[PDB]
C-alpha cells in the first residue's frame, strides 16, 4: 500500500540515496586530507608541499553540509509537488465515494486523510532514504578507516555504536505501537473539536465546559501524549547523549591518553580518531530519530491508499424525458439492516408527487437514492430511461435538482450560496431566483446587500437559509426537482409564498415533494405513503382519506 | 519568546528558571569541554605527554556534568512543554464556552479548531524540540568563542565574529520568510476549513457539482495552498544561502586566525590540530540553526492562535442565584433592545410571562424569536434592557446557576457523535434510568428504540445525520425534557416529526409532570394548542398578545397568520 502509493518517487528518492553516500563522502573527504596532512607535518614534512592542500582541505570543511542543504532544497519541492498531486488525487476520490463513507467517517477524519496523513509523508520523502543513506555509509566508513587505523580505539569506539543500537531497537519497539494508535487519537480529538465547535449552544446550555465530552476526551488524549512521549523523549535524549561528538571525543580520549603516555600508541596516530571519530555520530542520530517518521510516513501512505483503493460511484457501460422511474428498489445503510424495501415507484413530468408518512419511514434516503448519493441495493432507478448508475455526476445532477432537508449553506456570500449549481449566473438570475424564494427581499436588508458571507456564526435564521437552499434549486433550474422536507421551517405565509413560486417554476416539470403537513399536499396529483420503507397506500387525497389507512389517521392526528 | 513564556502557568516559571539555568549551564560545559581539547593535545603532543592526564579529568569532569545536566534540561523541557499544553487547552476549554456567541466568525472558529488542533505531541514537545536545540545551537559557538579567549584572545575575538555572523544571518533569514510563512500558514487553515466544508456539506456539494476539484472551492483551496507553500519554500532559498555563507565566513574567520597564530609561532601545530576539532563543533550550530530556524514561524504562528483564543472577550457573568428552590420563575423582558451587529433585530420588547404557565411566541421568519429564547436562555445578552429570571438580571446570574435555569430545544437539533444514549444523557449524565426512559417516552425517542437495530446504543453520525431529521429532533426533546430546569423553551420542536409523533410530542411537553415556564416557538397552530399565553413577534415587536380563543376570536394578526 504505501510502496504502491509512492512508486512514482522512486527515482527522485534513489537519487537522493544516492546523492547523499557522494555527499556524506564529500564530508569525510576534507578530514582524511587533513589527517594525511597533519601526519606529514609531524613528519617533519616540508610545508612547501602542504600548502595548496592544507588550504583546499580547510575550505572543503562543510562543503558537504551545504550539498546536503541544497538536496534537502530540492526534495522539499519534490515533497510539496507530490503531496499537492496526492492531495488532489484524495479529493477527486472522495468526491466519488458513497456518502455513507462520509456519514461513517466523519468531517474530522476526512480533514485529517487529506491535511495530517499527506503531511505525514514528508519525512519519507523529504529525509527517510538521506539519513538511512547516511547513517549506513558514514558510521561504516569512518569505523572502516579508523579500524585499520587503530583497532584497539575503534573498539571502545564501537561501545556507544552498540548502546545506540540497543537504544534504537527498544525506543523502536516501545513507541511502535503508540504511534500506531496515535492518528486514531487524532481524528477522535478533531472530532470531538469540531462537535465541540460546532454544537456550542448544547454545551452552553446543557453542561457547560465541565460536563463536556470534550474535555473528558482532552485529558484522556493528554495522558496518551504523556505515556507515548515520557519514555520516547527520554529515549531520544539518551540516544543524543550517546551519539554527541563530545561523547565520542571523551572515550576516543579515555581508551587513547593511556594509550599514548605508555610506549603502545603514537600520538600521531590519534588523529584520525580526534579528526573523523566525532563526525559519524550525528549521521546515526538521524536515522534514531527518523525511524519515528518512517513509521507515520508508512501508516499514513497505507491510510491513504486505502483510502484510494475503496469501491466508489462508477459509471456502467448499459447506457419519456422528465421520468423517473424507481423499480423494485432496495436499500441498506448497513448490512442487513434495510431501510427501503422493494419500493416501485415512477414520477412524471407535470405531474406532483407527495411522499408522505411517519418520520424515520425512508422519505429522505429515498430521495437520496434518485440522487445518487448511495446505490441501489436492488432494483434500479432511472431518469429518462437512462439508468442513474450509467449517468455520469454531470447527466445526472444537471437532470435532478434537489432542496435537502439539512440546509448546508457554504461558506462565502449569499450571492454564492444561491447559484452554487451554476456560479457563473447573472446577479439578476440570483435576484429573480431570490425573489421566487422570497429571500431578495431579506438580502436587501443584509449590510453589503447580495455579497455578504455566510460564514459559521454569521448566519440567518432557519427558515431564511432555507430559502436561501430554494433559491439555490430554483437557479439550478433542472427538469426534475426533488424537495426533502422543504418550507418546514417557513411559515404560513412564506410557506404559501414559495410554495406558488415553485408550483408557477415546476408547471410541466417533474415534482417529488417529501412533506410532513399534509395540509400542504393536498394538490399532489399522486400521494405515496411511505411506511417502514415500503409503500402502503398510493392515490390522490381524497381517496387516501375515504381509503381509511395511514393517511387518514396522519391527517386526523394533525388537526 | 515573549509569547512562549506568556502562557506558561504562573505555578510553573520556577521550573523555567531552572531550566534557563541549566540551558546556560549546558551551553558552558559544552564550550568548555570543546576547548580543553586544546590544552589536552598541546599537553598529549608535548615530550612528557604525562601532563595531559589533568586535561583528561577536567574533560571527563565537564562531560559528566554535560550528561547530567542534558538530561535535567530535556526533563524540564519536557515538562513545561506538556505542562503549557494542558494548561492551555484546558483554558480554552473552560473559555470557550463562556466566550460570546459573536465572537466565533468563520475566521475566529478556525483560529479556535486550530489551536484546539495544536494538542498533539508537535506542541507538547515543543521545548525539547524546537526551544532547547534552538538555544543550544546559538549559543554555543559564542561560549566556544568565550572559551578561547583563555587560550589566545584574538582566536576567540575571530569566533565571537563569526557568532556576529550567524546571529545576523538568523535575523535576515527570519525577516525573509516571514511574509511567505504567513500567507502559507493562511491558506493552510482556509484549505482545512474548506475541507472540513467539503465533508460536511457533501450531498449539496454533489447536487450542485461543486465537487470535483477543478469546480470546487477545496480544490482552489488546495491550489492556494500549493502556491503559497511553493512561495514560501522559495523564499526560504536565500535563508539558507545566508546561512552557507555565514558559516563561510566564520570557517574563514576562525581558520585564517589559527593559521596566522600558528604562522606567527603563538600556537603550536598539535594546538592547531586541536583546533581543527574546536573549529568542526563550532561550525556544527550554523547547520543546525539554518535547520531549525524554519520552524520558529510556524511555531510563533501556532502559539498566536492559541494566545488569540485566551484573549477572547467573555460574557458578563455576575453571582447572584435564584431564590426559590427549584420553583418554576417569572421571566420578562423590560425594554430589552438587541441587534446583531448593525441590524436591529428587537427594540423594545416588554413582556411578562407568569410563573409555571406556558407562552407561545408566533409570527413570520426573521421575526425575532429563536433571539428572544436565546436571551431567555443566555445564549444572547441585550444591548440595552434586562431579561429577568424571577426578578433576577440574567447578567448578574452565576453561569453556572445560569445554565441549570434554563433547558433549551433549538431550532436546528445537533446531536454530538456517539450513540444515541449518549445524547439524551447530556441533559443529566447522572440522572436515573427510569428519569432516562420517562424522557424518552415523552419525547417517543422509545419508538427508535424497537425499530432502530442498535437500540438506544446505536451510533449517531457527526451532528444527528445518521439519524432523520424527526429522530433526531425527538433525540434532542428528550434531552432537554431529561434536564429538571424551571425553564424550558421549545423552539421549532415539530418541524420535522410528522402529525402523530407532532401530536405526542406536543402533548407530552404539555403533560411534563415537573413545573416548568414553558415558552414554544412554533409555525404550525396544532404545536400551541395547550399554549395559555400567545405573543406574536413580528420584525422585533411583540404586536399582538393574548390567548389562543380570544386572539382567534378578535381576528387580529393571529388568525390572518394561521388564515
Ligand atoms: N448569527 C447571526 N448573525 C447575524 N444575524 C443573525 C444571526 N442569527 C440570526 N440573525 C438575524 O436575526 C434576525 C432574527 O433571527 P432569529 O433567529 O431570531 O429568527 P426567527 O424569528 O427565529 O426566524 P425563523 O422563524 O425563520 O426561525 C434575522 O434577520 C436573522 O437574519
Ligand atoms: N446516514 C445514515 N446512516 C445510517 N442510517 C441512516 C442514515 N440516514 C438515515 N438513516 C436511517 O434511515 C431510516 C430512515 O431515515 P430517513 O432520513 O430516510 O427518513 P425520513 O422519512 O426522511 O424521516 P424524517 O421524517 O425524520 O425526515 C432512519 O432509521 C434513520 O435512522
Ligand atoms: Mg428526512
Ligand atoms: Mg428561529
Amino acid at each position: 500500500a504505501g510502496s504502491r502509493l509512492l512508486a512514482p518517487l522512486k527515482k527522485p528518492l534513489i537519487v537522493s540515496g544516492v546523492l547523499q553516500a557522494l555527499i556524506t563522502l564529500i564530508e569525510l573527504a576534507p578530514f582524511v586530507l587533513l589527517v594525511e596532512l597533519a601526519r606529514l607535518l609531524l613528519g617533519g614534512a616540508e610545508a612547501e608541499r602542504l600548502w595548496t592542500l592544507g588550504l583546499t582541505a580547510v575550505s572543503l570543511i562543510g562543503l558537504g553540509a551545504v550539498l546536503a542543504a541544497a538536496m534537502t532544497l530540492w526534495l522539499h519541492r519534490v515533497d510539496a509537488r507530490f503531496a499537492h498531486e496526492l492531495r488532489g488525487r484524495l479529493l477527486t476520490k472522495l468526491s466519488r465515494l458513497p456518502l455513507g463513507w462520509f456519514t461513517r467517517r466523519g468531517s474530522a477524519s476526512t480533514k485529517q486523510l487529506v491535511q495530517d496523513d499527506t503531511l505525514a509523508l514528508h519525512y519519507l520523502i523529504t529525509h527517510a532514504i538521506p539519513d538511512a543513506v547516511a547513517a549506513v555509509v558514514a558510521p561504516v566508513a569512518v569505523l572502516v578507516y579508523l579500524f585499520v587505523a587503530d583497532w584497539r580505539v575503534a573498539l571502545v569506539l564501537f561501545i556507544p555504536v552498540l548502546v545506540y543500537l540497543v537504544l534504537m531497537s527498544v525506543m523502536t519497539i516501545q513507541s511502535g505501537s503508540k504511534i500506531a494508535q496515535a492518528p486514531r487519537w487524532a481524528e477522535r480529538m478533531g472530532g470531538e473539536a469540531g462537535a465541540f465547535l460546532e454544537g456550542q449552544p448544547v454545551i452552553r446550555i446543557f453542561g457547560g465546559a465541565a460536563a463536556s465530552r470534550f474535555r473528558r476526551r482532552l485529558d484522556d488524549y493528554i495522558d496518551f501524549l504523556v505515556s507515548w512521549q515520557r519514555p520516547f523523549v527520554g529515549k531520544k535524549t539518551l540516544m543524543d547523549l550517546v551519539t554527541r561528538p563530545a561523547t565520542f571525543l571523551w572515550i576516543i580520549l579515555v581508551a587513547g591518553v593511556p594509550l599514548v603516555v605508555t610506549g603502545r600508541m603514537d600520538p600521531v596516530n590519534l588523529l584520525p580518531f580526534l579528526l573523523l571519530g566525532t563526525t559519524f555520530g550525528a549521521r546515526l542520530l538521524g536515522i534514531g530519530y527518523g525511524l519515528s517518521g518512517i513509521q507515520t510516513g508508512m501508516l499514513a501512505a497505507r491510510r491513504i491508499q486505502t483510502v484510494l483503493d475503496e469501491p466508489e460511484l462508477v459509471v456502467r457501460d448499459r447506457t419519456r424525458p422528465g421520468t423517473v422511474e424507481l423499480d423494485r428498489v432496495s436499500f441498506e445503510y448497513r448490512p442487513g439492516v434495510p431501510v427501503i424495501r422493494d419500493v416501485t415507484l415512477t414520477l412524471r413530468p407535470g405531474t406532483v408527487t407527495a411522499l408522505v408518512g411517519p418520520s424515520g419511514s425512508g422519505k429522505s434516503t429515498l430521495a437520496a437514492l434518485v440522487a445518487r448519493f448511495h446505490d441501489v441495493t436492488q432494483g434500479a432507478i432511472r431518469v429518462d430511461g437512462r439508468d442513474i448508475r450509467t449517468l455520469t455526476a454531470d447527466e445526472l445532477y444537471r437532470r435532478v435538482g434537489f432542496v435537502l432537508q439539512d440546509a448546508q449553506l457554504v461558506h462565502g456570500s449569499v450571492a454564492e450560496n444561491i447559484a452554487l449549481a451554476e456560479p457563473d449566473a447573472g446577479l439578476e438570475r440570483i435576484r429573480t431566483a431570490a425573489r421566487d424564494a422570497q429571500i431578495h427581499d431579506r438580502i436587501t436588508r443584509m449590510p453589503d446587500g447580495y455579497d455578504s458571507v455566510l460564514g459559521a456564526g454569521s448566519a440567518l435564521s432557519g427558515g431564511e437559509r432555507q430559502r436561501v437552499t430554494i433559491a439555490r434549486a430554483i437557479l439550478a433550474d433542472t427538469p426534475v426537482l426533488v424537495l426533502d422536507q422543504a418550507t418546514a421551517f417557513a411559515d404560513p405565509e412564506s410557506e404559501y409564498l414559495v410554495q406558488q413560486a415553485i408550483n408557477r417554476l415546476t408547471r410541466d416539470r417533474t415534482v417529488l415533494v417529501i412533506a410532513h403537513r399534509l395540509h400542504t399536499i393536498t394538490h399532489a396529483d399522486q400521494i405515496v405513503v411511505l411506511d417502514d420503507g415500503r409503500i402502503v397506500e398510493v392515490g390522490t387525497h381524497d381517496e387516501l382519506l375515504a381509503a381509511g389507512g395511514r393517511y387518514r389517521g396522519l391527517w386526523d392526528s394533525g388537526r | 519568546i515573549r509569547t512562549l513564556l506568556r502562557l506558561v502557568p504562573a505555578e510553573k516559571r520556577g521550573a523555567v528558571a531552572g531550566y534557563a539555568v541549566l540551558t546556560l549551564l549546558s551551553v558552558l560545559l559544552r564550550a568548555v569541554g570543546a576547548v580543553l581539547l586544546i590544552p589536552l593535545l598541546a599537553a598529549l603532543f608535548s615530550d612528557t605527554p604525562s601532563d595531559a592526564w589533568l586535561w583528561l579529568g577536567w574533560l571527563t569532569a565537564v562531560t559528566l556534568a554535560g550528561w547530567v545536566t542534558d538530561t535535567n534540561t530535556a526533563r524540564l523541557g519536557f515538562d513545561l512543554g506538556f505542562a503549557v499544553l494542558s494548561r492551555t487547552q484546558h483554558d480554552m476549554a473552560d473559555r470557550l464556552p463562556n466566550v460570546a456567541m459573536s465572537w466565533f466568525t468563520p475566521d475566529n472558529t478556525a483560529t479556535a479548531r486550530q489551536a484546539i488542533a495544536a494538542t498533539g505531541p508537535e506542541l507538547a514537545g515543543l521545548v525539547v524540540n524546537l526551544l532547547t536545540p534552538l538555544i543550544g545551537a546559538a549559543l554555543l559557538p559564542a561560549a566556544i568563542g568565550v572559551a578561547l579567549l583563555f587560550v589566545s584572545v584574538p582566536l576567540g575575538l575571530a569566533a565571537l565574529a563569526g557568532v556576529a555572523v550567524l546571529f545576523g544571518a538568523l535575523a535576515l533569514s527570519g525577516r525573509l520568510s516571514r511574509a511567505a510563512d504567513k500567507v502559507a500558514g493562511e491558506t493552510n487553515s482556509a484549505f482545512t476549513e474548506r475541507i472540513i466544508e467539503f465533508a460536511r456539506t457533501q450531498q449539496a456539494l454533489r447536487a450542485a457539482r461543486r465537487v470535483e476539484p477543478a469546480r470546487s472551492q477545496v480544490g482552489s483551496a488546495l491550489a492556494a495552498q500549493h502556491g503559497a507553500g511553493l512561495r514560501l519554500l522559495t523564499m526560504q532559498i536565500p535563508g539558507q544561502v545566508l546561512f552557507s555563507l555565514a558559516g563561510r565566513v566564520a570557517l574563514i574567520g576562525f581558520a585564517g586566525m589559527a593559521v596566522w597564530l600558528t604562522v606567527r609561532g603563538q600556537l603550536g601545530v598539535p594546538e592547531a590540530i586541536a583546533l581543527i576539532v574546536v573549529l568542526v563543533r563550532y561550525l556544527e550550530p550554523f547547520a543546525a540553526i539554518a535547520d531549525l530556524a524554519p520552524a520558529l514561524e510556524t511555531t510563533r504562528a501556532t502559539l498566536n492562535r492559541i494566545q488569540a483564543v485566551l484573549d477572547a472577550p467573555t460574557l458578563p457573568a455576575g453571582r447572584r442565584r435564584l431564590d426559590r428552590t427549584g420553583a418554576a420563575p417569572s421571566i420578562e423582558f423590560d425594554d430589552v433592545r438587541f441587534s446583531y451587529g448593525d441590524e436591529v433585530v428587537l427594540d423594545g420588547v416588554s413582556f411578562t410571562l407568569r410563573p409555571g404557565n406556558t407562552t407561545a411566541i408566533v409570527g413570520p421568519s426573521g421575526s425575532g424569536k429563536t433571539t428572544i429564547l436565546s436571551l431567555i436562555a443566555g445564549l444572547q445578552q441585550p444591548a440595552s434592557g434586562r431579561v429577568l429570571l424571577d426578578g433576577v438580571d440574567v447578567t448578574t446570574l452565576d453561569p453556572e446557576a445560569r445554565r441549570a435555569a434554563v433547558s433549551v430545544v433549538f431550532q436546528h437539533p445537533y446531536l454530538f457523535d456517539g450513540t444515541l444514549r449518549d445524547n439524551v444523557l447530556v441533559g443529566d449524565p447522572e440522572a436515573d434510568p427510569d428519569d432516562v426512559t420517562a424522557a424518552m417516552r415523552l419525547a417517543r425517542v422509545d419508538e427508535l428504540l424497537d425499530r432502530l437495530p442498535d437500540g438506544d446504543a446505536t451510533v449517531v453520525g457527526e451532528g444527528g445525520t445518521a439519524l432523520s431529521g424527526g429522530e433526531r429532533q425527538r433525540v434532542s426533546i428528550a434531552r432537554a425534557l431529561l434536564k429538571p430546569a424551571p425553564v424550558l423553551l421549545v423552539d421549532q420542536a415539530t418541524s420535522a416529526l410528522d402529525n402523530a409523533n407532532e401530536a405526542a410530542v406536543v402533548d407530552a411537553l404539555t403533560a411534563d409532570p415537573r413545573p416548568r415556564t414553558r415558552v414554544i416557538v412554533a409555525h404550525r397552530l396544532a404545536s400551541i394548542r395547550h399554549a395559555d399565553r400567545v405573543l406574536f413577534v413580528e420584525a422585533g415587536r411583540v404586536v399582538e398578545d393574548g390567548a389562543i380563543d380570544e386572539l382567534l376570536a378578535a381576528g387580529g394578526r393571529f388568525a390572518q397568520f394561521w388564515a
